RNA sequence: UUGACCUCAAAUCAGGUAGGAAUACCCGCUGAACUUAAGCAUAUCAAUAAGCGGAGGAAAAGAAACCAACCGGGAUUGCCUUAGUAACGGCGAGUGAAGCGGCAAAAGCUCAAAUUUGAAAUCUGGCGUCUUCGACGUCCGAGUUGUAAUUUGAAGAAGGCAACUUUGUAGCUGGUCCUUGUCUAUGUUCCUUGGAACAGGACGUCAUAGAGGGUGAGAAUCCCGUGUGGCGAGGAUCCCAGUUAUUUGUAAAGUGCUUUCGACGAGUCGAGUUGUUUGGGAAUGCAGCUCUAAGUGGGUGGUAAAUUCCAUCUAAAGC
């Protein structure tokens, strides 16, 4: 909803608005029921990478923060280190425990 | 292209035409169009339609009959 | 090199410019080629118009939002609203654009009227036998022009209420500058430190 | 080739000169001075019927 | 002992295909200096000349991992504007785009990733027969480590309920478009000058033909033509029109409602660093090297980061 003036927060002209119905191409990045099943099988076959085998050793010793700094150098950016280190904790809670 | 299975079948017929002689050399392959830098965007201005083509356009004096 | 009291010019002629000169002598002759091409195409096609029927569209930016202009294609929502399929519409002389969207009820109606006006006025010949020909109209833009929407009432009441239009702009502009820090000042004092209390 | 051949002229300036030339069609002094054997002709601003 | 399969060979085996030429324009690689800065080293000339590879009558580009911040536009290409502007630069000399706006022209689409699985449905060659740029039948081979039908994000599929509107393949004549051949007006009358009238003077004729050329000197009317319109011949043929065979059909397409799903491209994206290039400035694109992902994910939003939102498209295959 616009405010009815050229300068402001909303800005500007008021119209009968809604709606565009959603396209098919907006979904794109959404999951499964093949893909999660196939990715589950392609994990037991076979193992983790060498840099990932340091991550779980680093979590047992020096927890977080150091785990991010090692992952940030090996992977691209800080935002990708968030995803990897959060995922590696879910491996320990799932596989090693219970 | 000379083999008759490729000539008759309509899905793979286009490659037999004379315009597709040495695509690899001129850079009409997947890797070729990446190396030339042909993509839609503000990042790709100096090369997009053609690097030398664009230079040849904008380094030229266009004169009409009535100036 | 310089010196009287003249303006400092900028002439970019230090490359081999004379090798890459163009003179448009062909202007007059090239016009006849296009008039010949437009005429010869109409002879081949025969009873149909040369142009596809285009929709009405509003322009972008602050500079041009106050004017309407002929777009590219009719969208999929508007073609459905009239009562026809998108695949069928392409062979009747109606342009379709799969990527344009609708977020306005005013433009939505206008183009539905434009399609209903088009479908009524055109005739269609069957595939089989008889074909009662009715000359050719060349330009679709001539028969279906673009008119500017009128948002006007020439004589009108004078309703004042001591608000001041100038004072409204100064207050509204000040809110945009300061809502960032005013949210954060409210997130301290009243929240965080006093939600602890 | 790229020397200036054609010359642009103002639209009103052409119509000024073309209008004055149509004024020059009448008036017998300017016609005889600019050639033309027009001794026989009864008057000028010469109009003919539409059978022509 | 015999026969398969997988990789690799040989033959003047059966049948095909590649080179050179020309290069005005077009697609890439490679790459100078004279010069300008009143010197000269970054810069400039120039992402230019010479050198090398590859095409066609055009080439390239092209159906958004786009432009925007509006009440939003909507593949590519070119012209007029934007602009000598925003930026770049011993911030010196000098260099220098793009969005919107008005026009010319407008056309859209295909694979991979799903099981035909109640019938590899598909295709090359051999031999035979026909109406021979092909069609029909038959015999080996290719191929299940995947050839047909079916679907491409604008969607779409599998079920249930429901009304149905559509259809197709040859040759014959005529027009149309090219290459052409032929036909279609009027003074050579009299006198002077001259080697010669095509000159000068007198009297006519034709004109939808007084363009141009030829003939012993400036010829509409002496000759070829020119103008106006006829009449043939020989190709191209699907572009149209009008016909005649056929004979496609119980198969192919479209649409209203409702439930469950909805597969989307990796030594890539992205990060660091070196060299090169751009107007692109804590780095515009390209390339080498080291590191190396993801599933509401990834890209972009022209100042480096961390934190939280929003708007926009769907890359790493192709016409």
């Amino acid at each position: 909803v616009k405010s009815g003036i050229a300068v402001g927060l909303n800005k500007g002209k008021k119209v009968n608005q809604l709606t565009p119905a959603p396209k098919i191409s907006y979904r794109k990045g959404a999951a499964s029921q093949r893909t999660t099943f196939v990715r589950s099988i392609v994990k037991e076959v076979a193992s983790l990478a060498p840099y990932e085998r340091r991550l779980i050793e680093l979590i047992r010793n020096a927890g977080e923060k150091r785990a991010r700094k090692v992952a940030k150098k090996r992977l691209g950016t800080f935002g990708r280190a968030k995803a990897k280190v959060e995922e590696m904790n879910e491996i320990i809670t799932a596989s090693r425990r219970h | 292209p000379s083999h008759k299975a490729i000539r008759r079948d309509a899905k793979y017929n286009w490659i037999c035409n004379p315009v597709h002689k040495h695509r690899e050399a001129r850079g009409l392959t997947a890797t070729g169009k990446k190396s030339r830098g042909i993509n839609k965007g503000h990042k790709f201005h100096n090369t997009q339609a053609g690097r030398r083509k664009t230079w040849k356009r904008q380094n030229t004096l266009s004169l009409w009959r009535y100036r | 090199a310089i010196s009287k009291n003249l303006p400092i010019l900028k002439n970019h002629f230090r490359k081999h410019w004379q090798e890459r000169v163009k003179v448009h002598f062909d202007q007059a002759g090239k016009k006849v080629s296009r008039r010949h091409a437009r005429a010869s195409k109409a002879a081949k096609i025969a009873p149909r118009p040369l142009d596809l029927l285009r929709p009405v569209v509003r322009a972008p930016t602050v500079k041009y939002n106050r004017k309407v202009r002929a777009g590219r294609g009719f969208t999929l929502a508007e073609i459905k609203a009239a009562g026809l399929t998108p695949a069928y519409a392409r062979t009747i002389g109606i342009a379709v654009d799969h990527r344009r969207q609708n977020r306005n009820q005013e433009i939505l109606d206008l183009n539905i009227q434009r399609l209903k006006e088009y479908q009524s006025k055109i005739i269609v010949f069957p595939r089989k036998g008889k074909a009662p020909e009715a000359e050719q109209t060349l330009s679709a833009a001539a028969s279906f022009p673009i008119v500017q929407p009128v948002t006007d009432s020439e004589t009108r009441a004078v309703e004042d209420n001591g608000e001041s239009a100038y004072r409204t702009l100064r207050l509204a502009r000040s809110d945009k500058r300061y809502k960032g820090i005013r949210e954060k000042r409210a997130k301290d004092k009243a929240e965080a430190e006093a939600e602890k209390k | 080739t790229w020397r200036k051949w054609n010359v642009k002229v103002n639209q009103n300036e052409k119509r000024y000169a073309t209008a004055s030339a149509i004024a020059a069609s009448a008036v017998p002094s300017l016609v005889l001075a600019r050639g033309h054997r027009v001794e026989k002709v009864p008057s000028i601003p010469l109009v003919v019927s539409d059978d022509l």
